[PDB]
């Protein structure tokens, strides 16, 4: 009714839904693709993909289980999904996979069939998924020589250099209990799981903490992947944003909300009450964009992302947009702010209140790791609404106005201008 | 006749103008700083187009 949180060594967390047809259990390791290193990159995405190799996934397929997995930057998750009654059928199959079995998934016929498929995997991504590719490199340059930089799915380089002796090197350090959280989502009780958990003995590497690295940092920089053979142009730009559990966590998400997200095709999109939109549409400066305030444990990235078949006029594209961003400091309409608060809520909803347990897991697992607990929607909303204009005019005033940016891109970006232009559009001339 | 003023004003002109010169220089390396320390890399691409 307010989400449960109790620890007997294994911090056991759950979240009940009485109208759910199914449920899900799993673990979340409080160390992700940003706890790795330059040459072991993709180790966390390698771990995910053995966990779903036909072997272990045929086991749980007779049982009636489905497994879910994802790696982030600050965190890393291993979830299993099934019918709510077969709730022990989950917990046991989890127990087998992470304390019982070890080299049953770590075969020299398994691992050389997973790594020979996480290699094709990260060779369609950087090959044909430019919007994320661009998005990923954006981190690489903004957070260069620092934790967040390492692409979550790992470089094809440090991904052909890795054997099983390396899957473990990360496992036995960062796959602990004092870095994990067990989650219960969907259609199960707190007294169903934490019972079935204290039912099982053993302890893996107790007392052990996972290790640390130099805290992340940010620096104004570019990286440009020109490719004049690609029909469009993809660009992503940002400033040093705000972390998870930062005073302006919501203030910053409200700002993103204002300019928001465009799709020049859906007539619905064309009518949004966004000021910037007035400009961009005249000549069709782009095909779409969208904003964001990506928050991570140590640092953040407020900016936006755009694709465009309009090559001669990208220079305006970036211009109109970064000028709008100036208003946030000097001239944002209050009535804009309300449409923000309003729309944030709708978005922040379909995020948190989707009828899909697997999401409510990672969400829970990550948050109850970093701050300890989760924060309720009513808590969030109570904050969103407190937000004045002055909220947004002092946040932009430090974060946005005349601060270093972080551009990245690919496709026909000859037209995308230089760094002393772009960066300079962070401000406006004053008397 | 202008003589003594002419070097007087001359003095001012140069002191200010010199300073501008050195000041201008500084400024220049700043605005160029991204282009000067700009650094490329080459990776030949799989033959298919």
């Amino acid at each position: 009714a307010e989400v449960t949180q109790l620890s007997n060594g294994i911090v056991v967390a759950t979240e009940h839904n009485p109208s759910a047809h199914t449920a899900s259990v799993g673990v979340v390791f409080g160390s992700g693709a940003a706890n790795e290193n330059p040459y072991n990159n993709g180790v966390s995405n390698l771990w995910k993909n053995i966990f779903l190799s036909k072997e272990n996934s045929a086991v749980a397929a007779k049982e009636g289980l489905a497994l879910s997995s994802n790696i982030s930057r600050d965190f890393q998750s291993y979830i299993v999904s099934s019918l709510p009654g077969s709730t022990d059928k989950s917990l046991d199959f989890l127990n087998q996979s992470f304390i019982q079995q070890k080299a049953n998934l770590l075969s020299s016929s398994n691992f050389e069939a997973t790594k020979k498929s996480v290699l094709k995997q990260v060779q369609d991504f950087e090959d044909n998924d430019h919007p994320n590719r661009v998005l990923e490199h954006l981190h690489s340059t903004a957070f260069q020589n620092t934790p967040l930089s390492l692409p979550t799915r790992g470089t094809l380089e440090s991904l052909e250099n890795l054997v099983v002796a390396d899957l473990e090197s990360f496992a036995n350090n960062h796959f602990l209990n004092s870095n994990a959280v067990v989650v219960g989502t969907g259609n199960i009780k707190h007294e169903d799981l934490v019972n079935s958990i204290e039912s099982k003995n053993l302890s893996l590497q107790t007392g052990t903490k996972p290790v640390l690295k130099k805290k992340a940092a940010f620096l104004g920089s570019e990286v440009r992947l020109r490719d004049d053979t690609l029909p469009k142009a993809w660009i992503s730009l940002a400033v040093e944003g705000e972390p998870v559990n930062s005073p302006n966590y919501f203030v910053a998400k409200l700002a993103a909300q204002i300019f928001g997200s465009y799709n020049a095709f859906e007539p619905a999109s064309r009518l949004q009450g966004i000021k910037l939109l007035d400009n961009i549409q005249e000549y069709q400066l782009c095909d779409n964009f969208n904003h964001f305030s990506l928050s991570y444990k140590d640092s953040g990235l407020w900016g936006f992302s755009t694709a465009t078949r309009n090559v001669t006029m990208i220079d305006d594209l970036i211009h109109f947009t970064l000028k709008q961003w100036n208003r946030l400091t000097i001239s944002v309409t209050d009535t804009e702010v309300e449409r923000a608060k309003s729309l944030l809520k709708l978005q922040l909803g379909q995020l948190y209140e989707s009828g899909n347990p697997v999401n409510d897991a990672n969400l829970l697992g990550a948050e109850v790791l970093i701050k300890g607990s989760k924060l309720s929607l009513g808590e969030a909303f109570k904050k969103i609404d407190a937000i004045t204009v002055k909220d947004v005019k002092a946040w932009a005033g430090k974060r946005l106005w005349d601060q270093d940016i972080a551009i990245a891109g690919t496709g026909q970006i000859e037209g995308l201008l230089d760094y002393m232009r772009i960066r300079s559009d962070m401000s406006m001339m004053r008397w | 006749p202008e003589h003594d003023e002419r070097k007087r004003l001359g003095l001012k002109t140069v002191i200010i103008l010199s300073s501008l010169y050195l000041l201008s220089i500084w400024v220049k390396k700043f605005k160029w700083a991204g282009i000067k320390t700009r650094k490329f890399v080459f990776n030949p691409p799989k033959p298919r187009k």
